[PDB]
RNA sequence: AAUAAACA
């Protein structure tokens, strides 16, 4: 099980040190980007982050109750100015447009919400 | 950043096999080869452990052998070997007498960039064939360049025939052979000048062709005599039919041709897939429905060919011949089934060899039955850890209670060897762990001896205290004896058996008693001025050596037998240091029935071997304690402690010389060498062999010969790192450490009533331990192994830690019947309706076994069998978090699996999380307490290709996505994903860093936060890299990313954001490059045995049977050895003329930082005079390097 | 919400 014999839980690697204070992440070019594939910056949640707009990692805001439908396929033009959420929790999806308006749905594995 | 590669297991598994005159012209010898190792096996027929392949010499190359042919040159006394190495290196080698090594005759490097015609990616392997008359030999370099070696110095300069500049525009070669008959070396060459694919036969019907080019050697031209040009499109290998019929058979996938120059084509079809695929005139072979695509073949003297098919089925094709020596019809017979081969050899007439990578490549024996149907029997099988697909570390279940509180982990590995009908699990376990059946606490004694008193049980156990002697009367229950007989009033320096176990002889420092057991016959006092310090023994001969070097001989004589004083005539120019006796039950010590030999080492550096009835000098090394690689006779200085000559192997055949010279073990082989000195001398020499062992922390012996311990004979090498020396009837030398119970002082064979044939030794802390070797492993392989034949392809293995069981994915072959469509509503399944002369495709049905470690049978009522078309892509042991146990994690077995139904059906998948839960067993079946509890089994949205665990999260790979599911009570709730690259086929992770591995594109490292439910891309590789599997090189603070490749490479990546050569933390950078000889799929870490506080050995098992390692090091210890390695690369006579620096290059800059512990192991092999020279040439002493190379051996002695 | 359903 790899954690009885060669355990590494007591090691503070240089890899984990490289990703807390982010170890020299360059302020990203072209300010109309998306910050995609980037997780979060802990400098923004605790205090002031330091750089605004042109920053590598993601800046989150509150009052996002519905996850983004475009974002699942991998097409997020909005990025962090998105009015929708970017998690993977299967409880904050939109209502399905064809179950809410047009009676029943069509496909068998519709992820979107079906409420009555 | 730096590492040392060390190869823990030599690669088992034979890709090439021949039958040539390797040692001399008198006997043929089965030379077989594998990946970067040559083996030469003799043939026994009267063996105790019946026919048996006895190893005679084995040779390691710095390069993978890509073909191998042999030819007896002009006036040669041996048969040279034409090896072929990667990117077109030929190497003609020979065995040499004298030095028992090889000897390179010629080196031919063809790696010129104008010989490629621009094709960088070499896909064709260089293929070596020889003319059966020995006129020339031809290598097909790079597919397009026939390099011809003319023969007669024994050679001629080569030349490179261009293939594409011939007639007929050959352009896609399939096979090439030298044909028989003729007056010139005619070379048949199958090709495909307008190439097609099985799968595209409606516009390209049948395009294979033949040219039999006729090589003019002197004039250097080549007439393209005889061409056929509409052979079936899928022809595999061509084969030259021998002289009395001539011609060629050309294996096609679905047919079989016989072609010749003056005869029309005759070829039959072997199924009804030749209908719309072939316009060649094909008859119908009656009563046969098979295929020939990967089918190895050899020829019986004339008109009989042994085809082993795919599926391991041996067919003996009979070419039915007319009176005019022309082939009229074929004749098959389904002979027996056997190994899934990769080669084939006719040995001595009536023996065949089936060289196989995946399966124990074994020796067969065909006979005639009472037209001429042959029946097969297996005589011997070379043991073969096959292509280890996956391998997992497990804990053995029979560790004895005395070794229980030991601080080191005590574990073994279980290896998914083989494939298909030869598939298996193999239980590899490097050290030896005895079964302590009775322990004792007897302090004060320091040596021990066993004698036999009245089918040969050890009657007494004789201990020697500092002032007294113990007696241990064995039997039903062992007990200390107080009566007369032995001298219990003083110490003993020897106690043994004389005659044939009819008398017991112990050696007091005052004299020697003759004992019939408890009764004494008489006593002979030794009146030497020096006390006796040690002895040695033959069956009638007792040789005493005093402290001052005086030697006397005792000898039995009948009357009742009694010892007689016999003074040896010796010239004492210098004092004798140590002795050894030896006898010849099966002798090569000829000097021209047991012939006794007396060895004798003098303090002036010399070494002397005497025939014992006389005292005449037969062998003499002038400078012995240096450690010279070949001891040739000539008939400060480091001290020689103990010298041992012992015969090992079948019926005490081959001797070995084990000597102890000042904290260094160096042992010798012994081989015949006829030496024209005339006066009567030993016609043998001694070759030193490599080791892994160091002797670094009355006369006490460290070399204790044992016969008949668990069927084995050999030598237990005592000391600070104890080792076993095992030689079976195989004849190969086996060095198995025994790192449990610490250092070992003494040792003895022990055979009792309540104890079986086992042994008996001291702990260092004075603990006498009756012990038995565990009886389930086999100690005849390079590691101790037990082979578990599953008879189905084991894909994965997963040691479930809780309840301690193994979970194996398997697969058996079911003939397919349905073809799934997807027509718009649901799946429709077209039933295969074909002819009765039709072979079916293979559908593989997968099942997950449950193997128990206690006894290695599988567990009934625990076999998760999957759906109809569902294929396991991964099984792992996954630890998911839970609120039941006192910890968080639980340790399940999760398996991913998807349905393969061709490229028209959308492949979907299903995560199969299991759990092994102990229930009450059935009465009578105690294995059946273990049984699966499938928690999760639900179809996903795409194929499940790879699994991982991260802090109790399940990390799965579906499609171009990698999912992060968490295990609730019954459902998986998704938390994170990222749209990753093409096909993620390996993921391992630790401390929320996920390391993926695509098939083509790139590895990635990922990172999972918990407070924000997000998985993200930290760094990927940016270059295309055809990965096999990945690992984690762990340093004290650095984490390296060990990534094996398709091209037999290893390389260590690191995540370095402060470096400027990558982008800012957005591109991985390799920091070590190395070229393993073999493909690698398995990877695991271990703690090694202040330096090495926090570094991990990231081992691996290669896909050719070998097990390697990458031990990390620091910058100083590396560069004290890279100076040595560069001094070792240049100034040494390497095997087959190979360059170890350029072979261990990356084979794409090659930023190499990994040493070679199989080249640095040669520094341990050099004599101590030669050792000091290369130390001075790099600027140090040998003792600094021996403190550097033996500390990379000590910390890597696991398993 | 910016093409979730873009169907023969
Ligand atoms: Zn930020
Ligand atoms: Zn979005
Ligand atoms: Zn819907």
């Amino acid at each position: 099980m790899q954690e009885i014999i060669a355990s590494v839980d007591h090691i503070k690697f240089d890899l984990e040190i490289a990703v807390e204070q982010q170890l020299g992440a360059q302020p990203l070019p072209f300010p109309g980007m998306d910050k995609s594939g980037a997780a979060v910056c802990e400098f923004f949640l605790k205090a002031a982050c330091g750089k605004g707009g042109m920053c590598p990692f993601r800046h989150i805001s509150g009052e996002k109750t519905v996850v983004c439908k475009h974002w699942l396929r991998g097409l997020c033009k909005k990025g962090d100015q998105c009015e929708f959420l970017h998690e993977y929790d299967m409880t904050k999806m939109p209502e399905c447009y064809f179950y809410s308006k047009f009676g029943e749905c069509s496909n068998k594995e519709c992820p979107f919400l079906h409420i009555d | 950043m730096y590492a040392v590669y060390k190869q823990a297991h030599p690669p088992t598994g034979l890709e090439f096999s021949m039958y040539c005159n390797f040692f001399n012209n008198s006997e043929r010898n089965l030379v077989v080869a594998g990946t970067s190792q040559l083996y030469v096996y003799r043939l026994n027929r009267d063996a105790e452990a019946r026919e048996k392949l006895e190893l005679a010499a084995s040779f390691s190359f710095f390069g993978n052998v890509m073909s191998m042919a042999s030819v007896q040159l002009a006036g040669a006394k041996r048969d040279a070997l034409l090896l072929s190495f990667k990117d077109a290196k030929l190497s003609v080698v020979e065995y040499d007498p004298g030095t028992h090594d090889l000897k390179t005759l010629s080196l031919h490097y063809f790696e010129e960039p104008e010989l490629r015609d621009g094709f960088v990616q070499n896909v064709h392997t260089p293929r070596v064939r020889v003319d059966p008359d020995g006129r020339c030999a031809a290598m097909l370099v790079y597919g397009t360049r026939l390099v011809v070696l003319p023969f007669r110095s024994s050679f001629l300069p080569s030349y490179i025939i261009d293939v594409r500049a011939l007639d007929e525009k050959l352009l896609n070669i399939i096979d090439l052979q030298f044909l028989h008959g003729y007056y010139e070396p005619t070379l048949l060459i199958l090709f495909e000048p307008n190439q097609t694919w099985p799968g595209r036969v409606a516009v390209r019907q049948d395009t294979c062709s033949i040219v039999a080019i006729s090589l003019n050697i002197t004039q250097k031209v080549h007439p393209v005599i005889w061409s056929l040009t509409s052979l079936p499109f899928d022809c595999t290998q061509a084969l030259a039919v021998p002289k009395p019929i001539g011609g060629v058979v050309v294996f096609a996938v679905n047919s079989l041709l016989y072609l010749n120059q003056s005869v029309p084509p005759y070829g039959v079809a072997l199924n009804s897939l030749t209908t719309g695929t072939t316009a060649f005139p094909l008859r119908t072979q009656e009563g046969v429905r098979i295929t020939l695509d990967c089918a190895q073949a050899t020829f019986i003297s004339y008109d009989k060919m042994v085809i082993s098919l795919k599926g391991g089925e041996i067919y003996v094709l009979t070419l039915i011949t007319d009176g005019m020596r022309s082939v009229r019809a074929f004749h098959f017979d389904k002979a027996a089934a056997s190994v899934l081969t990769t080669s084939m050899v006719t040995m001595e007439p009536g023996y065949l060899f089936l060289g196989s990578r995946l399966g124990n490549s074994l020796l067969l024996k065909y006979t005639e039955k009472l037209l001429a149907t042959y029946s097969f029997e297996v005589c011997d099988s070379i043991l073969n850890i096959g292509p280890c697909a996956n391998a997992a570390v497990g804990e053995p279940a029979f560790l004895s209670e005395e070794f229980q509180n030991s601080p080191e982990p005590d574990l073994e590995i279980v290896v998914c060897s083989g494939h298909g009908k030869n598939g298996a699990l193999s239980v590899l376990q490097k050290s030896i762990r005895p079964q302590v059946v009775t322990t004792f606490e007897l302090p004060g004694c320091y040596d021990m001896w066993t004698v036999i008193a009245p089918g040969r049980r050890h009657g007494f156990l004789i201990l020697s205290r500092e002032d007294s002697t113990m007696i241990l009367q064995t039997g039903q229950e062992i007990m200390e004896l107080d009566t007369s007989g032995f001298a219990t009033q003083g110490p003993t320096v020897f106690a043994g058996n004389i005659g044939d176990n009819r008398y017991i002889v112990q050696v007091s420092p005052l004299g020697i008693r003759l004992l019939e057991g408890v009764n004494q016959l008489h006593f002979i006092p030794v009146d030497l001025g020096a006390p006796i310090v040690q002895c040695a023994v033959a069956d009638p001969y007792v040789v005493i050596m005093s402290a001052e070097g005086h030697v006397t001989m005792f000898l039995l004589k009948s009357d009742h037998h009694r010892l007689a004083l016999h003074k040896p005539p010796l010239h004492h120019q210098s004092k004798v240091i140590t002795l050894c006796l030896y006898r010849d039950l099966s002798g090569m010590f000829t000097t021209e029935e047991p012939t006794h030999w007396c060895l004798l080492v003098r303090e002036n550096g010399t070494m002397e071997i005497y025939q014992l009835p006389d005292w005449r000098l037969v062998f003499l090394v002038k400078n012995f304690p240096v450690g010279q690689r070949v001891l040739v006779d000539s008939s400060e200085l480091p001290l020689v402690k103990e010298v041992l000559l012992v015969a090992l192997g079948s019926r005490q055949s081959r001797p070995y010389l084990l000597v102890h010279v000042d904290q260094e073990l160096l042992i010798y082989e012994a081989f015949p060498h006829d030496s024209q000195l005339g006066q009567g001398n030993l016609k043998v020499r001694f070759k030193k062999v490599p080791h892994n062992i160091n002797f670094r922390e009355g006369r006490v012996a460290r070399f204790r010969y044992f016969e008949d311990i668990y069927g084995y004979s050999g030598v237990f090498i005592c000391g600070p790192s104890p080792h076993w020396l095992l030689v079976t009837g195989r004849g190969a030398l086996r060095l198995h450490p025994m790192a449990i119970d610490g250092p070992v002082d003494s040792f003895a064979p022990f055979h009792n009533v309540n104890c079986p044939r086992g042994f008996l030794y001291f702990n260092r802390q004075g603990e006498l331990r009756i012990s038995v070797l565990p009886a389930y492993l086999s100690y005849d392989a390079p590691w101790p192994v037990r082979k578990i034949p599953l008879r189905c392809t084991a894909h994965y293995v997963a040691y479930h830690v809780e309840s301690k069981v193994y979970a194996v994915a398997t697969s058996t072959n079911t003939p397919c019947a349905r073809i799934p469509r997807m027509t718009g509503e649901e799946k429709e399944f077209e039933t295969i309706e074909r002819d009765e002369r039709y072979i079916h495709p293979q559908q593989e049905a997968f099942s997950i076994q449950l193997i128990s470690p206690v006894s290695w049978e599988a567990i009934p009522n625990a076999r998760i069998e999957l759906q109809e078309w569902e294929h396991v892509t991964c099984m792992k042991t996954v630890s998911l978090r839970s609120e039941e146990t006192v910890s968080g994690l639980k340790g399940y077995v999760a398996a991913g699996t998807c349905l393969m139904q061709g490229e028209e059906v959308t492949c979907r998948g299903r995560i199969l999380i299991m759990d092994v839960i102990e229930v009450v067993p059935e009465p009578g079946q105690p294995l059946t307490k273990n049984k699966f509890k499938v928690l999760y089994e639900k179809e996903q949205k795409g194929p499940v290709t790879a699994l991982c665990h991260c802090n109790g999260h399940l990390v799965s790979a579906i499609g171009q996505k990698i999912f992060l599911w968490s295990l609730r009570a019954s459902e998986l709730t998704g938390m994170a994903f990222i749209d990753t690259q093409l096909y993620i086929h390996q993921m391992i992770s630790v401390k929320n860093f996920i390391l993926a591995a695509d098939v083509m594109k790139s590895i990635s490292l990922l990172r999972y936060q918990e407070e924000s439910k997000t998985l993200s891309l930290v760094s990927r590789d940016a270059k295309p890299l055809e990965v096999y599997s990945v690992d984690f090189m762990v340093d004290n603070a650095q984490l390296g990313f060990l990534v094996s490749d398709r091209d037999r490479n290893l390389m260590v990546y690191m995540y370095l954001p402060e470096a400027k050569e990558s982008f800012g933390g957005m591109r991985l950078l390799r920091r070590a490059d190395f070229h393993v000889g073999a493909h690698v799929n398995t990877f695991w870490r271990t703690p090694c045995r202040v330096v090495w506080e926090n570094k991990h050995i990231t081992w691996f098992a290669t896909l050719d049977g070998g097990i390697g390692l990458l031990l990390p090091m620091q910058e100083k210890t590396y560069r004290r050895l890279l100076m040595l390695q560069n001094a070792l690369t240049t100034m040494l006579p390497h095997h087959a003329g190979l360059n170890p620096r350029a072979f261990r290059m990356l084979h794409v800059n090659a930023v190499r930082n990994v040493l070679d512990g199989e080249l640095l192991n040669r520094y341990l092999y050099l004599s101590t005079m030669e050792r000091s020279e290369l130390a001075k040439k790099i600027g140090t002493t040998p003792d600094i390097i021996l403190d550097d190379l033996l500390e990379t051996d000590r910390v890597t002695a696991h398993f």
